[PDB]
């Protein structure tokens, strides 16, 4: 019911796409998104794509204009301006800028502009916004937040376990890193970019780096800000990534004992969020699934028990948009506007 | 010699630059590049390569606009539009197409324009006027000043050329194709994101590119002796620079072994192709390849024939290395092919070429 | 139905219950494998593979070697020698070689008297002796429970040749030569490690090996009418799986366009060559075909001929997933091929029923 | 000049050898070779590398029997038997076991069994070997030490600053975790491989494990250990892998102070040894390198100014053999026995 048109129809818009077929109980109506690129392109990238493949689901569509898929036929243009980019025309309810080149809230205004009704960016916003996240902003979360952000997936992933550790065990100082994978907002080859590290090549090679993570995690976690402080590791891969953090903790405890307490919070409300084992399982066995990381079990260390050591492979990309996802649909209902 | 510039800092660019201040006897000197980028980071990126690692010689950066090539300093723009660049104010002799965006002559005669005497263009043919230049082919064949914006196809055309040149010159093509696995590169996508191309629109060292490349036919527009008889797909693949094709066309001899005839490329190799080719024997793979200054490299050993007519041409090149030469090949020969200031033959003088050299008028150069 | 079980256990090993158990017409059913690494390993393997995702199965671990997928349980071996396998104790209807190594129907014979009615080979195996089985082809022209180890040729001729098959069907066809993209495997070393072979020495992800294929000359073992007309070259290529093949072919025929024959595909592969052949429209990669087993993926668009004649034809594939389809190929079929009735001699006129008991017959000294 | 022979000659083994040549003055006279692999494999095996590309030497063998390197005859015995190599018929002083499958001080003893007299082994001497890397260990070695050996790269690397670590501040918990590259030994493609991740082929996933740098960690330096003590981490790469440390050291701090700390380091000790820099360089930019690391003093950032982020992407393979041939120097110096 939520006609949506959601901006950069990156992977995520596919991810989300294919959320929202993956997703039940979709109000979702995003009959529209976004992308600068070529939509017919956009279309077979949307048809064809190569983690979760193909979104085998055949599209039938009759002139440029009108493009229809699984029943839910759904328009999309390319265009830069969000003002040149109408939204009106379908009085948008919501926007994600998967572009990141909008990373202010103008372009939402400027979204909200032609005739959007709310907008979050999975992307931390630079500077203008309050994002909010699942497990850390989506609590306080108001509906009534026209513009809003989500974290990076290393935020959006990494944020709700230690928390809850920090709730049921407290960090004196958190040390995080991740496995970030590679994407657009780093250079296939070694082109012109801002971040010399970002503007290689390095099919190979990491990138030392710091995602929004150890700064959104000071707006998702009013708490935890300097003292639980680590930084990004972009990595030359593609796919579902690993979170490699060593915390500090507060109180005294040893590996498991966060464990199962890890555990019954999956066993509850990480459910779909966030998951943990010690089954050894790697990239391949986490295509398309949505509990965000499941945490080792076995090398999470603790020494002075304090010193923990703690390890997650997590999707990057899809259960990234399965947390996007999450409040997204959420902000659909409780539909004050 | 010759004062030269890039359009913008090509990949090639910085690859030819490694060859370029550890070329030999280069006498044009390049002395600005476009950044668009800032030169630290261009600097950083000419100074530190993935493929061929950083360079093994410390090019210092004095200021944002000229650092210095191990003191050798070179300057460069920041833009995409040479309108506003006067390489003039550089006297500049040649600007070269270190990218392909004015894949049109006068596109880069808006360089000509911005203070360019001649051009070089890092780029297949678009048009008609295309200088097809491949050394060893038609290297010579080159009308001193004559088209000063001067083309260099992709080595899947450079590369491809000589020995299929030769080939047939050896033992006579009468139709067929080559195909390389292609290297990765920008101009496919990184992952799968906007293009055209479908193929170049995806994720590619996890994929394959088998696509069009009228390269593979426009041997033609330097041998077109062979027009007629061409065909071939590269495929961008994970490989970071270089690949290998097989020409294998029914042949117009006999149908004897290929070895024979790479005996006479053995020859070839060190003889038209010297400096170019390789008849290497021994099975080498892609890393035995690197720093592939020779403009190809074939192995004779699994080089083949099916029906003998079809020849499995085992063969391998860089595709942006080797290039990299390629420009000096062609551009030092420009340098012969165009003496610049060192005109030691007037003419000007007692001969009407003053008035011409002088202005044009109802006189000397009073032309059609 | 018919008694299964595999010889070792490999990726394809781990290839064919994501088929079989994902089958809904096996009516075989495997009883146990030989992997010597535990269920654990083997369900976490078998479980989980590396491209074709997780089984999506609960194929799960009851008794360390006797686990269970979804409910059906299946038993174990761990062993490298077929000797103490007791296919007999399995009544192994039908093994799987997994060595490699029996590389010889006799090897796989060392099970055949261990109590395998029938051995399913798998790979190109040296021992030419078995009649070279491959579907589309000759598949059905096998015959039952004669020299009951079946043979399987490489999956890239495998499935190159009912293609292969096709073309000259379609066309007849003067020879062919061709390269495939032989995926990057552990067969090659991620390391430059130290090789019987050169080329799968090298460190294997990177450098890109073209070799031998015998299965251009299996084309002939399976074509024999199209003996000798084959050729080209086996491309080692970094990969995780799928390798694929333009062909070049001097056609006998007229050199008519392709789209015709690919009519003809479209016309073959809606035929016969459905399950393999696919001429796909929407020109598409690698990922594009992963878990989809359509065994041959063609791409008429790309495709072209050199002189009409001289075809230049390409088609993708994976290289074990398509396989492991030929694994229910012959599954099924030698299933309803066994011949689960009797027979109709006369052991007084064909005494040789008689003789079957009565061996030591001098009424059956036959040749011997 | 020392007699030399090399069981289990790989990689980094030909990397000593291309390191011997680049070790111009190379005391070892390394004339034999354990290497069951075909002896033009064997050339190609040091002739043809991926890594530092091929050997910049020409390889020529008389004519199968043996081959000559850089002017010098050398051998390679071929025999799966730990003693009947024979490193008699030169009496070899060292020996170099690549297998490392002799992780009892045996099979090294058993080459030493017929002629051999010393010992290093990539693989980390269990028990019965003196923990000796150099930076750390190859001094307070007396050259009465003959079998000896080298942990894991990681192990090998990190030692020298990790001790001078804490020497120059004290650290009270330590959890390091490398990069550390893709090899055959984790299983390349899906093979039984004893650990379920290096089990599977995973040319594109990580493997959560561990390292004698998690336990040589004492070995090495007492104090060093258990609340000095992390994981090990084999990444999708081929090449010089990063330290995925953070150092809870004891004496506050902020990161370029260590860094200061940790300029003399390179200044005086680490020299050859290690290094260490801010400006952004990548694997390849490690190649060949023989410092066996430099740490990102920028990324090595301070938190809490206990608990030390620490970042260098470090030579596992060829200052690892490089150390080691410098630990190889070092044993090929003071040679009595
Ligand atoms: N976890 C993170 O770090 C994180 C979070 C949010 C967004 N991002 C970035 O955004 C993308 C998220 O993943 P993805 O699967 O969607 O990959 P993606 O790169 O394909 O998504 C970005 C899409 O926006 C399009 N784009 C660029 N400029 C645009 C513009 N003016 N208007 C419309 N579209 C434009 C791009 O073509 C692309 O399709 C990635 O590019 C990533 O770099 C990263
Ligand atoms: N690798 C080669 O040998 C070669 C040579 C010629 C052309 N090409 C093809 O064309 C492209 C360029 O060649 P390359 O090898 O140098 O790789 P490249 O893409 O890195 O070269 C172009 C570079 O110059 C700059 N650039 C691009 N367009 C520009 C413009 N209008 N103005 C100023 N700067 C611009 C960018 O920094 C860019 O990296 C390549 O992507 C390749 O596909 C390759
Ligand atoms: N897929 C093809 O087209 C093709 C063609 C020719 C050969 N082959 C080879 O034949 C094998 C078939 O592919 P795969 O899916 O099985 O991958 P695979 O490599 O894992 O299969 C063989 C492996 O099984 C194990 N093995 C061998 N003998 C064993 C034994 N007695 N007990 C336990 N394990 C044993 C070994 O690990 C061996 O490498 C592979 O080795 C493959 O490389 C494949
Ligand atoms: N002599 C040869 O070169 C040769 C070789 C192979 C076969 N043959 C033919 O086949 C038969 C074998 O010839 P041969 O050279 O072995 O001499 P042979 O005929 O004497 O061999 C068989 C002998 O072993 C015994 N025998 C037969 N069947 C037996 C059985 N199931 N179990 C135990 N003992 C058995 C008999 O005593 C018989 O004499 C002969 O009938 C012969 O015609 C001959
Ligand atoms: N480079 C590192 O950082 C590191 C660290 C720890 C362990 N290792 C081990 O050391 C090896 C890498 O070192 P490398 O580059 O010198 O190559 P390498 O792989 O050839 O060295 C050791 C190899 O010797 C082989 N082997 C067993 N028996 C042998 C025999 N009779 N003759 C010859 N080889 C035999 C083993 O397979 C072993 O992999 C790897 O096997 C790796 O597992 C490496």
């Amino acid at each position: 019911k939520l006609k949506v048109a959601i901006n950069g129809f990156g992977r995520i818009g596919r991810n989300f796409l294919r959320c929202w077929h993956g997703r039940k109980d979709s109000p979702l109506d995003v009959v529209v998104i976004n992308d600068t690129g070529g939509v017919k392109q956009a279309s077979h990238l949307l048809k064809y794509d190569s983690i979760l493949g193909t979104f085998d689901a055949d599209v039938k569509t009759a002139g440029d204009s009108a493009i229809s898929v699984d029943g839910k036929v759904i328009k999309v243009v390319s265009d830069r301006n969000p003002v040149n980019l109408p939204w009106g025309d379908m009085g948008i309810d919501l926007v994600i800028e998967g572009t990141g080149v909008f990373v202010d809230r103008d372009g939402a205004g400027k979204h909200l502009q032609a005739g959007a009704k709310k907008v979050l960016i999975t992307a931390p916003g630079k500077g203008d916004i309050p994002t909010y996240v699942v497990g850390v902003n989506e609590e306080g979360y108001t509906h009534a937040d026209t513009i809003i952000s989500n974290a990076s997936c290393t935020t959006n992933c990494l944020a709700p376990f230690v928390k809850v550790l920090d709730q049921k065990f407290g960090i004196i100082k958190g040390t995080m890193t991740t496995t970030h994978s590679y994407t657009g907002d780093q250079r296939l080859l070694d082109a012109s970019h801002r971040d010399l590290r970002r503007a290689r090549a390095a099919c190979l090679n990491i990138v030392p780096t710091s995602t929004g993570a150890a700064k959104a995690v000071a707006l998702v976690l009013p708490n935890l800000k300097g003292k639980l402080n680590g930084i990004a590791l972009r990595v030359p891969t593609p796919n579902v990534s690993v979170v490699d953090l060593v915390v500090q903790v507060s109180k005294k405890t040893f590996a498991e004992e966060v464990n199962a307490a890890f555990r019954e919070s999956a066993d509850n409300e990480l459910k779909g969020i966030l998951s943990v084992c010690d089954e050894p399982l790697v990239s391949i066995d986490f295509r398309c699934t949505d509990v965000s990381s499941t945490i080792d079990s076995s090398l999470t260390m603790v020494m002075g028990d304090d010193m923990v050591k703690v390890i997650a492979w997590y999707d990057n990309e899809w259960g990234y948009s399965q947390r996007v996802v999450d409040l997204a649909d959420i902000v659909a209902n409780k539909w004050q506007a | 010699k010759l004062k030269v510039a890039i359009n913008g800092f090509g990949r090639i660019g910085r690859n030819f630059l490694r060859c370029w201040h550890g070329r030999k006897d280069s006498p044009l000197d390049v002395v600005v590049v476009n950044d668009s980028g800032g030169v630290k980071s261009a600097t950083h990126l000419l100074k530190y390569d993935s493929i061929l690692g950083t360079f093994k010689a410390d090019v210092k950066i004095i200021d944002n606009e000229t650092f210095s090539i191990d003191g050798k300093p070179i300057k460069v723009v920041s833009n995409r539009d040479p309108l506003k660049l006067p390489w003039a104010e550089l006297g500049i002799d040649i600007v070269i197409e270190g990218t392909g965006v004015f894949v049109d002559g006068p596109g880069a005669g808006k360089h000509i324009q911005a203070g360019a005497k001649k051009v070089i263009i890092t780029a297949p043919a678009k048009g008609s006027d295309i200088p097809t230049y491949v050394v060893g082919v038609n290297e010579k064949d080159y009308g001193h000043d004559v088209a000063n914006i001067i083309s260099n196809a992709s080595c899947t055309t450079n590369c491809l050329a000589p020995f299929v040149k030769v080939l047939d010159e050896e033992l006579g093509i009468v139709k067929g194709t080559m195909t390389t696995t292609h290297s990765y590169t920008g101009d496919q996508r990184l992952l799968d994101a906007s293009h055209r191309d479908l193929r170049r629109a995806r994720a590619a060292a996890l994929n394959i590119v088998p696509t069009s490349t009228g390269a593979a036919k426009a041997v033609s527009l330097v041998l077109p002796q062979l027009k007629g008889k061409l065909n071939g797909i590269a495929l961008r693949v994970p490989t970071p620079n270089v690949s290998v094709v097989d020409l294998v066309v029914n042949i117009e001899k006999v149908g004897v072994t290929a070895e024979d005839v790479n005996n006479a490329f053995r020859k070839a190799a060190a003889g038209p192709l010297k400096g170019v080719l390789d008849v290497c024997d021994i099975p080498l793979v892609s890393v035995d390849f690197r720093c592939s200054d020779f403009s190809s490299t074939i192995d004779s050993s699994l080089t083949m024939v099916m029906g003998g007519d079809m020849v499995k041409v085992v063969a391998w090149y860089d595709n942006e290395w080797g290039y990299s030469q390629r420009v000096v090949d062609l551009a030092d020969l420009v340098a012969n092919k165009w003496p610049g200031l060192e005109g030691s033959v007037a003419s000007g003088d007692p001969l009407e070429d003053f008035c011409k050299d002088n202005p044009a008028d109802e006189e000397c150069k009073l032309y059609e």
